[PDB]
């Protein structure tokens, strides 16, 4: 499966990801590209793309544009900021259908970095709330905590 | 309608590696042409950047710097910076002989997006104990004097403090013939100093020097003394190489009858000594002109 | 450098492989040289041409020439080494010699000129040392079974995570006067 890991990348956002990785943080320069894991869980080992949402890597990923598999979206629970836009974004995946062949996570992070919303407050927010042809519970982690994470995703395989 | 590109794709699989080896001698023997018909790169792309096999990599990455970058595509394929980062891990590697194959590479290699924060990124590896990364990046830097040599604007100097530092006659023969190029002066601070202990020295970097100096006299003189002093020293010449420019540079310099004939004589006895036939009718040709 | 190409060549009006140090041109340059290469211009023997000022160098070897090129001045010694060092070097690094086992071995031989030599600068000796430097390494596994054991463990850890949730002056004095 490709798993996609978007947002800009550099935030921690790719912290989220080393922390996964290696146990470790971003020791690396904020990193707008391809970052790739595969983990193994199903095996089906699911190869993670932790890709900035920075200008052109947002723009362009089209050779990326092929058919995913999974969907973690790495959050700053302290952005709060690009989401609303980003749900003006979000439709164009909305209106992608390879994009629909995901069973998904959201995952709050950076929530004792700063804060975190409603559970739900995030929900619409992203315009989040109104999807079902894909499955949709919802994880929160933060990037220094997050657990049951496993659920989230038991599920999600196994859709 | 469908191709043989996917049919190299399969083998890919197939074997792994193995069969992609093939692929990349096929590819290469169609890259040899020019043609190829794009698409494959995403295959490649997608496997690469998850994906180890060194000397495959070794392969690929050649082939793209033998092959055109500022492809049509841009510039970039356009993920020249993305991919670059595993790369400039990699070129960051702790592992050093990988930096250095990376670097040996990136000598050949030119690509400035990436460059950037490989620029930060070398500095690193400029400091990691191999003098084969060091000296690598000797080539490198060269490739940027002109390339964009701005890049790094600080360099002459910088290299001349890191002579200083240095004391590996391998990339010290390296760091003189980059550095007259940017500028004789630190050479020829450092000559001064130099003088005395040349002697005691490995011919290489000597030979390099004999070059710089005589470009500049035709456009102006006035330098004699401290070169002199050395130059006497020199007038011990041994090797075959140093003998054989040991003459030729002084008459370069000079042609007093003194000059003239001290010349002579080296090569007199060189002739003398001489074997290599082929060498012997050179220096009359020289001697032809004189 | 002190060569902008080596090619390796064989008999056949034709130059067994080459490396282009730098691209600019196309093989005309190279193109025209290895047609002249092919012709020999008749010329009977002799190991050297140089003509016009441009060394041809070239050592046969067999039906093969090795061939380097260079136009302005060298120490030939070292130049011979070379040549002759080829004809040690090659049915280790291709396998004997047979164009083939060269084409299967292409990038082997590549890379052996660049490790060879440096832009006309004799690098080393000791072959399966120069296999060495790269791909045959050793640094790079050290780092790994530390480090891929170490993420290993935190992997390991998260399955179950995962799981459950005098002289001189005669000299000087002379040429002073």
């Amino acid at each position: 499966m490709r798993i996609l890991m978007v947002g800009l990348d550099g935030a921690g956002k790719t912290t989220v990801l080393y922390k996964l990785k290696l146990g470790e943080v971003i020791t690396t320069i904020p990193t707008i590209g391809f970052n790739v894991e595969t983990v193994q869980y199903k095996n089906i080992s699911f190869t993670v793309w932790d890709v900035g949402g920075q200008d052109r890597i947002r723009s362009l990923w089209r050779h990326y544009y092929r058919n995913t598999e999974g969907v973690i979206f790495v959050v700053d629970s302290n952005d709060r900021s690009r989401i609303g836009e980003a749900r003006e974004v979000m439709q164009r995946m909305l209106n992608e259908d390879e994009l629909r062949n995901a069973a998904w996570l959201v995952f709050a992070n950076k929530q004792d970095l700063p804060e975190a919303m409603s559970a739900a407050e995030i929900t619409e927010k992203l315009g989040l709330h109104s999807i079902r042809n894909r499955p949709w519970f919802i994880q929160a982690t933060c990037a220094t905590s997050g657990e049951g994470l496993y659920e989230g995703l038991e599920w999600l395989s196994n859709s | 309608e469908p191709p043989s590109e996917i049919s190299l794709k399969n083998d890919l699989e197939k074997g792994d590696v193995k069969s992609k080896t093939e692929a990349l001698k096929k590819v290469i023997i169609m890259i040899l042409n020019g043609e190829k018909l794009p698409g494959l790169l995403m295959t490649i792309i997608r496997f690469v950047l998850p994906l180890q096999d060194h000397t495959i990599k070794k392969l690929l990455l050649v082939f793209w710097e033998i092959v055109p970058k500022t492809t049509p595509d841009g510039r970039l394929l356009h993920e020249m910076i993305l991919v670059c980062d595993a790369y400039r891990k990699d070129l960051q590697h702790p592992n050093e002989f990988i930096r250095g194959s990376t670097l040996r590479f990136l000598c050949k290699l030119k690509e400035a997006e990436l460059l950037e924060p490989l620029m930060p990124a070398i500095r690193a590896c400029l400091e990691h104990r191999h003098s084969y990364v060091r000296r690598n990046a000797v080539l490198a830097i060269y490739t940027i004097y002109r390339n964009f040599e701005h890049l790094i604007p600080d360099a002459p100097e910088l290299i001349h403090d890191f002579l200083v530092n240095e004391k590996d006659a391998s990339c010290k023969r390296n760091a003189f013939m980059m550095l007259i190029h940017a500028d004789q002066d630190r050479a020829l601070d450092y000559l001064s100093t130099c003088i005395d202990q040349v002697q005691t020295f490995g011919d290489i970097l000597q030979l390099v020097i004999v070059e710089l100096i005589y470009k500049v006299c035709h456009a102006n003189p006035s330098e004699r003394a401290r070169f002199i002093r050395c130059i006497y020293n020199l007038l011990q010449s041994s090797s075959p190489a140093v003998k054989y420019e040991a003459a030729g540079t002084l008459v370069t310099l000079s042609s007093a009858p003194t000059a003239i004939k001290a010349a002579a004589q080296c090569y007199i006895d060189l002739i003398i000594k001489e074997s290599d036939n082929n060498v012997k009718l050179i220096v009359l040709d020289r001697l032809v002109e004189l | 450098m002190v060569l902008l190409a080596a090619a390796v060549c064989t008999k056949a009006g034709k130059a067994i492989v080459s490396r282009q140090f730098v691209e600019m041109t196309r093989t005309r340059i190279e193109g025209l040289l290895a047609a002249f290469p092919k012709l020999m211009n008749t010329g009977k023997q002799h190991t050297f041409v140089e003509t016009e000022s441009v060394r041809y160098v070239y050592q046969p070897m067999e039906k093969l020439y090795m061939v380097l090129i260079t136009t302005k001045n060298s120490n030939i010694l070292e130049d011979l080494e070379t040549l002759r060092l080829f004809s040690r070097v090659i049915p280790e690094y291709c396998r004997a010699l047979e164009e083939n086992e060269i084409s299967e071995h292409c990038f082997d031989l590549i890379f052996a000129f660049d490790e060879i030599v440096a832009l006309g600068y004799r690098e080393n000796v000791n072959l399966a040392q120069i296999r060495t430097f790269t791909e045959m390494d050793s640094h790079e596994e050290k780092v790994f079974r530390a480090v891929r054991e170490t993420q290993e463990r935190e992997a390991k850890a998260e399955m179950r995570r995962k799981a459950k949730e005098k002289e001189v002056d005669n000299f000087v004095d002379k040429l002073k006067s």
